[PDB]
RNA sequence: CGCGACCUCAGAUCAGACGUGGCGACCCGCUGAAUUUAAGCAUAUUAGUCAGCGGAGGAAAAGAAACUAACCAGGAUUCCCUCAGUAACGGCGAGUGAACAGGGAAGAGCCCAGCGCCGAAUCCCCGCCCCGCGGCGGGGCGCGGGAAAUGUGGCGUACGG
């Protein structure tokens, strides 16, 4: 099938081919608003691995997130505290710049459910991702046995409490040695578990 | 004032309605603890907010 | 086909009317605003009697929503009878009196007694 | 300030552990609530067995253990091929299985 | 001066009646509760004063239309039914 | 004349109405008795008129609505009165269809790997 | 020029839907202090805590190993006992601090994309017929409309097929 030389081909972004396609598409999508529904995925194959599926419900929504760190809004720098915590400028933000995306392509549309997003280009100050949302309330979606988990109401914006694939690697959970501090649901119920007295009755 | 607003008028006049002192017979009523109107608000000592 | 002006204005597209499946509601709502519901009772204050012999004239509490438009037509059709003017105006305790003063061929003394007040 | 003679202590308690105190006065309800929904499960499934299905024999780990035996999650694929059972009818009849599981002796 | 004869010009009420909270906190220069934010879509409360919270919450109304609700829970939420005539 | 509402749900339309503003009528001449000091007596009918009114305005309402979903008996779309009314959140579950729809593979699984009845010996 | 495709992109009080706000004890994602302790204090500590912001559910989250181990080996997640105030961190000061194994509670596993085969074998909607019709669904009939080859459905997923 020609999805093979589609995906192996977008692990080329380096070749002359990709580079320009990749400049042509940026300069595009940088003359667009913020935030504006495509029509098709630009990407095809990535769209499928991740779940999307060409039939009446599935959006996806292009969206533009100004690259760079979070610096700490505090009028002129002005944090009253101890030395420790003087840092305005280099504060990185916890959650991935794509799992910005998904949340603005989310809150936005409301009435839809964010499936997964995708890299579809950069420049020095912008990202560029394509969000993959479903209609829960589309026959089509709504009526087959194999997407109806979308429309149950435990998976009311997936975004906003991060448990997309994208928002779900700045949570750092896995199964392993390196991934201690989040044994039990997250890092908050480890905390939990591990600073509770646990006072039996007898003792 | 004299220039008043619906809202203010019809606020007012609640207030007005509600300043009447309890009728006799309701302490006649088996479980009354009722002795008078705790609420009384006389114009020139309460000023009513606003 | 060109371009007279330099500017470009979206250009105007057929727009349909609602033609709905289904109404929204229903059946509409009663109209909670009847003749009956707008003259609550008439008065009987000195005052008012003193208001119905000289000027010819009606005094009845009317619900504080209704109109003068709504008020004429409200006591020309309970009580068969024609309409001058109506004034209004809202009393202080929160209801709405109105004044409504009869034709010249109706005598407001008598039809004070087909409705009781006296 | 240490007294004479004795040990140095250092109690966890410089949080604030009052906030997050788990007292276990539903104890006594939780053994009930337990009991009551483990005797339902029984009569729900009546002639099949209470425990459920059966588990392999296994070896402990970590060699503190390795003179012991439980009983492990599932019988490995292996096994089930050798006994003549399909790796999908297992389960249907109440053998746990696990794929996991390999078998080096 | 700054005292009782201050206190005579004191003639322009800044705060009214705000018509999503009923409190007399709608400031008038500014157009927003400082009680609800009535503009803001979202009501104003705050963590820091807990006291202020029960003060305006769910149950302190009529509950006109939640105290059904939990009535008609009791069964399920039945409807188009009624009890067998006589 | 106690009125019920067993007697009036047999009646047609527009002569529930023509009782209705009889009520009507005998409620004004009422609050007038009430401002001239009429009779005890007369002030604690208007009490019976109020609830006889509501009595047959129940009435008239409940025999409307009833003629209306029995003409939206079997149409698809219907108005937004007449849809069950049910606590938001459960009418915008699956249908008592989706939720029991399972796909041509797992209906597959069901059909040959059936969970048996067993019983293990002592 | 005309006409028609298609691709992008607009406008509708277009036909039918859906989202917003509340509560917030419990839960998830961020953000995030300083009192305080160190007999001073700046790192540490307080503390990933309070406050702040967003989003849920009757539970949530997690979850069927890019695991633990070094054994003669265990075998998704969560919870309890223990490991253990331990290994480790730390002006190595004050203080901080897990995991594996082991015993229990419960126990359940699965699906795609891809790779390929099948004549798109697939789905939505309108009209008619039947069945029920307060969870608008089932069957049938439509050279009726649309989606879809820029990939729908069936088979099939690392335990191999």
């Amino acid at each position: 099938g020609a999805y093979k030389y589609i995906q192996e081909l977008w692990r080329k972004k380096q070749s002359d081919v990709m580079r320009f396609l990749l400049r042509v598409r940026c300069w595009q999508y940088r003359q667009l608003s913020a935030l504006h529904r495509a029509p098709r995925p630009t990407r095809p194959d990535k769209a499928r691995r991740l779940g999307y599926k060409a039939k009446q419900g599935y959006v996806i929504y292009r969206i533009r997130v100004r690259r760079g760190g979070r610096k700490r809004p505090v009028p002129k720098g002005a944090t009253y505290g101890k030395p420790v915590h003087h840092g305005v400028n280099q504060l990185k933000f916890a959650r991935s710049l794509q799992s910005v995306a998904e949340e603005r392509a989310g809150r936005h549309c409301g009435a839809l459910r964010v499936l997964n997003s995708y890299w579809v280009g950069e420049d020095s100050t912008y990202k560029f991702f394509e969000v993959i949302l479903i209609d829960p309330f589309h026959k089509a979606i709504r009526r087959n046995p194999d997407t109806q988990w979308i429309t149950k109401p435990v998976h009311k914006h997936r975004e906003m409490r991060g448990l997309t694939s994208a928002g779900r690697k700045s949570r750092g959970l896995g199964k392993g040695h390196k991934f201690h501090h989040t044994i039990g649901g997250s890092r908050r119920a480890a905390w939990r578990r591990r600073n509770t007295l646990q006072l039996h009755r007898y003792r | 004032s004299s220039h008043k607003t619906f809202r203010i008028k019809r606020f007012l006049a609640k207030k007005q309605k509600q300043n009447r002192p309890i009728p006799q017979w309701i302490w006649m009523k088996t479980g009354n603890k009722i002795r008078y109107n705790s609420k009384r608000r006389h114009w020139r000592r309460t000023k009513l907010g606003l | 086909k060109i371009r007279t002006s330099p500017t470009f204005r979206r250009p105007k597209t057929l727009r349909l009317r609602r033609q709905p499946k289904y109404p929204r509601k229903s059946a509409p709502r009663r109209n909670k605003l009847d003749h009956y519901a707008i003259i609550k009772f008439p008065l009987t204050t000195e005052s008012a009697m003193k208001k119905i012999e000289d000027n010819n004239t009606l005094v009845f509490i009317v619900d504080v929503k209704a109109n003068k438009h709504q008020i004429k037509q409200a006591v020309k059709k309970l009580y068969d009878i024609d309409v001058a003017k109506v004034n209004t105006l809202i009393r202080p305790d929160g209801e709405k009196k109105a004044y409504v003063r009869l034709a010249p061929d109706y005598d407001a003394l008598d039809v004070a007694n087909k409705i009781g007040i006296i | 300030a240490p007294s004479r003679n004795g040990m140095i202590l250092k109690p966890h308690f410089h949080k604030d552990w009052q906030r997050r105190v788990a007292t276990w006065f539903n104890q006594p309800a939780r053994k009930i609530r337990r009991r009551k929904a483990r005797q339902a499960r029984a009569r729900r499934i009546a002639p099949r067995p209470a425990a459920g299905p059966i588990r392999p024999i296994v070896r402990c780990p970590t060699v503190r253990y390795h003179t012991k035996v439980r009983a492990g999650r599932g019988f490995s694929l292996e096994e089930l091929r050798v006994a003549g059972i399909h790796k999908k009818v297992a389960r249907t009849i109440g053998i746990s299985v696990d794929p996991r599981r390999r078998n080096k002796s | 001066t700054k005292g009782t004869s201050s206190f005579g010009k004191r003639r322009n009420k800044t705060h009214t009646l705000c018509r999503r909270c009923g409190s007399k906190a709608y400031h008038l220069q500014k157009s927003t509760c400082g009680k609800c934010g009535y503009p803001a879509k979202r009501k104003r409360k705050y963590n820091w004063s807990a006291k202020a919270k029960r003060r305006n919450t769910t149950g302190t109304g009529r509950m006109r239309h939640l105290k059904i609700v939990y009535r008609r829970f009791r069964h399920g939420f039945r409807e188009g039914t009624t009890p067998k005539p006589k | 004349a106690k009125i019920k509402a067993r007697d009036l749900r047999g009646k047609k339309k527009e002569e529930l109405l023509k009782q209705l503003d009889d009520l009507k009528v005998e409620l004004s001449q009422l609050r007038v008795a009430k401002v001239t000091g009429g009779a005890a007596s007369k002030l604690s009918k208007i009490r019976v008129v109020r609830k006889s009114i509501a009595r047959v305005l129940t009435v008239i309402n409940q025999t409307q609505k009833e003629n209306l979903r029995k003409f939206y008996k079997g149409k698809k779309y219907k108005p937004l009165d007449l849809r069950p009314k049910k606590t938001r959140a459960m009418r915008r579950r699956l249908n008592k269809h989706e939720e029991s729809l399972k796909t041509k593979k797992q209906q597959r699984k069901e059909r040959l790997y059936p969970l048996r009845k067993y019983a293990v010996k002592a």
